[PDB]
């Protein structure tokens, strides 16, 4: 059975191009417009991977990060953070909240997919 | 005494934020097309090309603000008047934003409390930019989720000139800032303005264009209800 | 007083010029592809996409300069050192400039008077950036018509540190300017610097990176012959 | 019997895309890397249309424009100026030197071709 990826970002333009590249590999994609919706969908299924933006209305990515490593079922879901927040302490804080890899925008889709494949091994 | 250098430094940071977002799409879509030719149907190909084209046009608007900013500092911004029907011109603006407006489910309307044609001796390009600027904020500062969101341009003849009103059911403008929003670089740094692109120059350019026509611009708005931007220009001859 | 304001206003204009040229390419190529899929062979289609991709990476360079500029005014630029083979890293930088190089009929060289590998405790990202800026200027300021143009990296150890030299066949740098090219925004506005993309931030960013490593940078140049930039860094542990 | 266009700009990236859209319509295209190289080619042939950049090494577009208004057989050749020079004075100067149309870049390739067709019919 194919791996499922939860794709969380406020930008429709961004999710469209990330979803397309994920499906090129044969993954299944579930989309979330903000951090609140992302958690609401995690009560229904468990993805093999989460792609997470930081700056979104309602609930930002830093809060999502902290909440996932507070629920025993979600601690082990690997998260890639993909964000335009190229801050120096932005990355460190994401890594200390449980993120496996922090990738900046603009990004290379191929590099992004190499990193996605790496955490799915 | 010069906070200018402070506001100009965050202006650089705001240029970078406005540059970063479209560029993310352009790079990611362009490299995806290049590496996905066997994995794209014709419709997805064209729509990915449209994203590139639409994101480039955002960059071009960014570029034209920096150019216009250069014309503001150099006091060289200049209008060129023509005999122009304002009913037609305002429809050229609502049509040119009807698409971007629908991307947020905001309907653009035009009501003229007078008979057309509305003849006035104005700069058709620069007045179009004024209308587009204020129509653009009407969509960009729309209420996030909202029933029947609109932006309306209301033509009128008042006090020996033409009164252009642009009303919206948006998030509104707080009273303490109702004056400084026309200052260069000024943006209301609220919470519902987190990931909203902007340089803080649109209204400063709008105000300068309108005054060069001999007119004035001011705003009425309450927080939560909406905003009405008033543009008044003499008819001229 | 603080002429910094006037220098930042010319900075805005330079940003707008550096944004204009890649955007022209991106807009025209993307809309041509969109309107010409029936007239593009596969080879021309990929060629046009590569222009978009290459032009969008010019804009990414501009983006990163504005962010680094923000990290200078804020005095926030930091480095993260790690045990790094410096031979593999300069070789990494000549591959990232070789395409953009031959775009201007210029080859890139890398001699090394010291056996590889050369282990140094440096920030590999920022040193690579320093190398790329110096290499970029080598080809961006190569002699106009003349042939055999080259930019050469010479890696060596001297005075208890590592000495990197970047030498080129450039237009040269006048002596009245050799002592200010490293300052922010400053640019030689000579005749043969017409349509040359330029922020004037590069060498300032380079200098701060080099000094954060505890090193210094300096230049020797004669108009007509070319330029030599020296970067000296302690080896550390 | 296909019309010829002389394409004069220092940028190869630009000459390539403009040349491609010109040949879609069936025009022949002759390229010039600068204004001096341009005029050297008007000695060998006479084009139906000139597309001209302003900022170039060796010889800029303003001096090209006036030398065309000078010579008798160059006088009547249409010239579209396509330039990054956005100033109102730059256009007026170019117009007063005989250019029939000035278009700024970034430009729309189809708007550009519509004006090319208009000046050749
Ligand atoms: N229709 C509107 N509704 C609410 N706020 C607005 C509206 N138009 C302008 N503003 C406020 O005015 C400020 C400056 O606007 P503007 O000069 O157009 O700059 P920009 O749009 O580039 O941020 C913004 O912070 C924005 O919040
Ligand atoms: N290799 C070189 N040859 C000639 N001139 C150079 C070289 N490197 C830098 N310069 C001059 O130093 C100035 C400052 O360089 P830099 O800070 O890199 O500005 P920019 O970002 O515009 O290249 C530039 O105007 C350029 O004229
Ligand atoms: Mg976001
Ligand atoms: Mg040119």
């Amino acid at each position: 059975m194919s791996k499922k990826v939860l794709l969380v970002d406020d930008s429709a333009v961004l999710r469209k191009i990330v979803s397309f590249n994920l499906k090129k590999e044969g993954y299944e994609v579930i989309e979330a417009e903000n951090g609140q919706i992302a958690l609401e969908k995690l009560s229904e299924f468990t993805p093999d991977l989460i792609v997470l933006d930081i700056m979104m209305p309602v609930m930002d990515g830093f809060t999502v990060l902290k909440k996932l490593q507070e629920k025993e079922e979600w601690k082990r879901i690997p998260v890639i953070v993909l964000t335009a927040k190229g801050g120096e302490e932005d990355e460190s804080l994401a890594l200390s909240l449980g993120a496996r890899k922090v990738m900046r925008k603009p990004f290379s889709p191929s590099q992004f997919i190499e990193e996605v494949k790496h955490l799915l091994n | 005494l010069k906070r200018i250098d402070r506001m100009k430094t965050e202006f650089i940071a705001n240029i970078s934020h406005e540059l970063r977002t479209p560029l993310t799409a352009i790079k990611a879509y362009a490299e995806t097309i290049y590496n996905s030719l066997g994995e794209l149907d014709l419709s997805t190909l064209k729509e990915f090309l449209e994203v590139i084209i639409d994101q480039s046009n955002h960059l071009e608007n960014l570029l034209n603000e920096l150019l216009d900013f250069s014309r503001l500092e150099r006091k060289s911004l200049q209008i060129n008047r023509e005999k122009v029907d304002l009913c037609d011109l305002v429809e050229s603006a609502v049509n040119a934003i009807k698409e971007f407006a629908s991307s947020h489910n905001v309907n653009v309307l035009f009501e003229s409390n007078v008979p057309c044609p509305v003849e006035a001796y104005i700069d058709p390009t620069r007045i179009r930019q004024v209308l587009l600027n204020l129509l653009n904020n009407g969509v960009k500062y729309s209420k996030k989720d909202a029933p029947d969101k609109y932006v309306k341009v209301i033509l009128d003849e008042k006090d020996g000139g033409v009164l252009i009103i642009v009303e919206d059911n948006g998030i509104g403008i707080p009273d303490h800032a109702k004056d400084r929003i026309f200052e260069q670089f000024y943006r209301v740094d609220s919470s519902l303005t987190y990931e909203v692109p902007g340089t803080g120059l649109g209204l400063a350019i709008t105000k300068e264009i309108v005054e060069l026509h001999g007119g004035r611009i001011w705003v009425e708005s309450e927080v939560g209800k909406g905003s009405r931007f008033f543009v008044w220009i003499p008819k001229d001859r």
